């Protein structure tokens, strides 16, 4: 008879959740006119 | 009881219907099959029925016949033949656990074991066999013609 | 022939006749089985006969050859279709699984009627498209909406062993290892040591 | 990016699509997401837990899409509580920086959040679990006089 | 090949396996199936899937 | 092209539907779809590296459904950073001459866009390279022995 | 055992990546009527 054991302590697990989503930027600023007329340039 | 019925038909089963003399092996009750115990408190949380739960588990666990890289016909100039493998059949109860129903941006990606208790287990639960109190399977053979029961 | 069959490379190029029935080879030649039973898989099925290829060669003195009759585990080519990208990009995953195995291996679809006479209708990518891992990202595949979506957004696509072809008996997972009886001798002890190799 | 509008159209005073989106790339959010029940459980983890350490704004990573990891980390910025009536948001927010413009605000990163720990109970080698039968995996303990006598455990998250 | 193995099919088969004696009649080809080959440089111009 | 109003019906000041759409066409924008990991692993490959560029930004050729080329070729006027959010692929744009009017906006026309110039290419054909372990590729390079050794290589894009 | 093999010459590699444009006009410029009133002629 001859095991080898590993005796639990408590050990540190920082490790959590992963995850999903979508990445977005930071400042997604539009352009839109606050002025009508023909984009003339 | 289950966890002894499946054990004796991937086991035993197959190999007791082909000793000789057998020509009949009747399974008792039946194998495991991955049991979705559905909880409608938790589909309603989703706003998904049962419809949704079966559709995605006829889509997401289905084994699909990709192909072949280099298959039949190659083109001229041809030196790598492969197999694709796409979605295989879902291996685990936890491969159902991460069955999608939805997009998730609630993203920790809408899991049919968020709204499925998924455990293994029987076909049909009207059979309890307790063997003195106590949980059992069975097998009733049936001896072919060639009848040689010693 | 077979001795000229060494000279070409890039092919096990040999050759046998057939007797009235073909299953035997030289002569004496036996075949056998090694069946997986504890729900192991097939590589450690795999292993077993790798571990027994090489306990047949080493005993030459009864097991005179091992001819393999199945396939080496060849590459095959895996598609990680990542599910949780897949419908969070917009595309369904039943319209994937009908392009990706309605693209490359090739659906039937129904009959049509040549010269009054039903043939069969097999969509199929053209040869030049699906040929490639390069070929898995043009295959574009419609979302929910109707932006097409490359599978190159969301198949990670890595490889794997396999082997293409596998063999079951007695329902089970089970591989065709063959041999000759001993050149001259008998196959009684011959099929008597492979039960001994057996413990191995 | 683009100019969704050309030379010639006709817009119109604070109309309806856009002409054109400035973006701005090096902090770059990574809209992290939460289902419902975790972050109950997990704000019920701070009875029982966590803990949260300093500077309790949690690092978050990356698996890019094509396998390999970001290189650098991120702050996780805020919790929202703005849970989405059909899917169960609990929408965080992380933040990266992102030096050589290898984010692309769109795509979809797998965005792993690393919560703190200090209850940190029990570990044990994958040997010594036999996960069958499943549901209830037994680990075989010794008892006090080396008679050894296993117990079931909960073996839920296999670290590693 | 193929051009050949339906005139295998369409025709012969049929007249080779109620030939007198002849039991079973094991094509060694195929019948002239329309094999619709896709081509998703086409199918990404028109927005479509297979 | 059309007049999608004719000669009567009422507009309004800045209505929904135009009226007619002039188009110029001498130039033409080809609007090039790439993959979002695509244009990332190009770009990791511009700091891996090396990979090259080709010092002057950029040059696309056309392919349409003929196969073969279009009879001239011109730039890659920019790449978006913002990945579609339902398409997952970054849209560049190419900017074509077209002083025949053989383009037309819409097509949609394969664009090939070259990259620069892959310098040190270690190209093994394909009829040797067999994958041992499980995605694991090794060519069965001999050495100056005559003897054959069995090195584990990374097999990249299959090129041909 | 006669084994033909392929000595390695490396350097030139043109990477063309083949994928989907979808042209569009330089400028669209939609003409809208920037004043209502019926289509005289
Ligand atoms: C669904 O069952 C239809 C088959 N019937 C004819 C055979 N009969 C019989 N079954 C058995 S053992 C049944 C094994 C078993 C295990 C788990 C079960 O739960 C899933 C279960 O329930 C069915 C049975 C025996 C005995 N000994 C006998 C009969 C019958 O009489 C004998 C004297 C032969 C002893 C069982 C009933
Ligand atoms: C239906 O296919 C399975 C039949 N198998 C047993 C018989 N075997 C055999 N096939 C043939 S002919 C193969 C004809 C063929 C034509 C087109 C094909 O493309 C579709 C094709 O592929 C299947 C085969 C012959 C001869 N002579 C022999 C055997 C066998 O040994 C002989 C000496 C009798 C000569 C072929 C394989």
């Amino acid at each position: 008879p001859a095991v080898g054991v590993v005796t639990v302590k408590t050990e540190p697990l920082q490790i959590t959740t992963e995850l999903p989503g979508r990445t977005s930027a930071y400042r997604i600023a539009e352009v839109r006119p606050q002025v009508s007329g023909i984009i003339l340039k | 009881q289950e966890d002894i019925s499946d054990y004796v038909a991937a086991n035993m089963k197959d190999a007791i219907s082909r000793t000789s003399g057998v020509g009949d092996v009747q399974l008792f009750g039946s194998q495991y099959a991955m049991r979705i115990w559905m909880n409608p408190n938790e589909l309603n949380k989703f706003q998904l029925t049962p419809v949704d739960v079966i559709t995605a588990i006829k889509a997401q666990n289905a084994q699909v016949a990709a192909g072949q890289l280099g298959g039949t016909p190659p083109v001229k100039g041809q030196q790598l033949n492969a197999s694709i493998i796409a979605q295989t059949r879902l291996t685990s109860t936890e491969e159902f656990g991460k069955i999608l129903l939805k997009v998730n941006q609630d993203g920790s990606r809408v899991l049919l074991r968020d709204v499925a208790k998924i455990e293994l287990g029987g076909e049909n639960y009207d059979i309890i066999a307790e063997f003195n109190g106590q949980p059992a399977s069975g097998l009733g053979i049936k001896l072919a013609t060639g009848a040689n029961a010693l | 022939a077979t001795r000229a069959f060494s000279q070409i490379k890039d092919a096990m190029v040999f050759a046998f006749n057939l007797p009235a029935i073909v299953e035997l080879g030289t002569a004496t030649g036996f075949d056998f089985e090694l069946i997986d039973q504890a729900g192991l898989g097939h590589e450690k099925l795999t292993q077993a006969r790798n571990q027994l290829l090489a306990e047949a060669a080493k005993h030459p003195d009864m097991l005179t050859s091992v001819r393999p009759n199945g396939l080496e585990d060849t590459p095959q080519f895996k598609i990680d279709i990542d599910q949780e990208k897949a419908q969070a990009l917009g595309v369904s995953i039943n319209d994937i699984n009908t392009t990706l195995g309605a693209a490359w291996g090739g659906s039937y679809v129904n009959d049509f009627i040549d010269r009054g006479r039903v043939k069969k209708v097999y969509v199929m990518s053209e040869a030049k498209y699906r040929m490639l891992p390069d070929d898995i990202g043009d295959w574009y595949v419609r979302a929910a909406d109707g932006q097409m979506v490359p599978f190159s957004a969301f198949s990670s696509s890595r490889w794997e062993y396999g082997s293409p072809r596998l063999e079951r008996y007695n329902g089970l997972p089970s591989m065709e290892i063959l041999g000759q009886a001993a050149p001259g001798k008998s196959t009684g002890e011959a099929m008597e040591l492979m039960e001994q190799l057996a413990s191995k | 990016g683009k100019s969704n509008v050309t030379e010639g159209a006709l817009v119109q005073n604070g109309q309806a699509t856009a002409l054109a989106t400035v973006q701005q790339l090096d902090p770059i959010y990574v809209d992290v997401t939460q289902s419902s029940n975790d972050m109950m459980r997990l704000k019920q983890e701070l009875a029982n837990g966590t803990l949260k350490q300093e500077n309790g704004k949690a690092k978050v990573s990356l698996i890019t899409s094509d396998g390999i990891k970001f290189p650098q980390d991120g702050t996780l910025e805020f919790s929202d509580v703005t849970v989405d009536q059909t899917t169960g948001s609990i929408t965080l927010r992380a933040i990266f920086p992102n030096p050589d413009h290898t984010m692309m605000p769109g795509m979809f990163v797998r965005a792993r959040l690393e919560e703190g720990l200090n209850p940190n109970a029990i570990l044990v080698p994958q040997q010594g679990v036999t996960r069958t039968p499943r549901g209830d995996a037994t680990v075989l303990v010794v008892g006090a006089d080396d008679k050894v006598e296993t117990r079931p455990i909960v073996a839920s998250q296999a670290i590693g």
